[PDB]
């Protein structure tokens, strides 16, 4: 899983 | 909380895009030169 | 000769085709795709 | 600077 941080 | 990339250690106010996985993060700079390494060979 | 893994993912050297190494941290060519579709916004 | 390990 990844997510945005920007 | 002020949150760095893990790969050049530049701030999220220092580049356009950062992402993270686990305890782990990458902005669109490195990103960039991984597609160049992964594209060079 | 140690067993390297994508800090992303966790998968090792041996079962991705690249893995890229920062200070401390790794990631593989699999993760790098997937940033590139976050950044580029579309799938 | 990023460097590669594969
Ligand atoms: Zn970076
Ligand atoms: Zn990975």
């Amino acid at each position: 899983a990844l997510r945005v941080v920007k | 909380k002020l949150l760095y990339c893990s790969f050049c250690g530049k701030s999220q106010h220092e580049v356009r895009k950062l992402i993270a996985g686990p305890s782990v993060y990458i902005c669109d700079e490195c990103v960039d030169l991984c597609n160049d390494i992964i594209r060079e060979e």
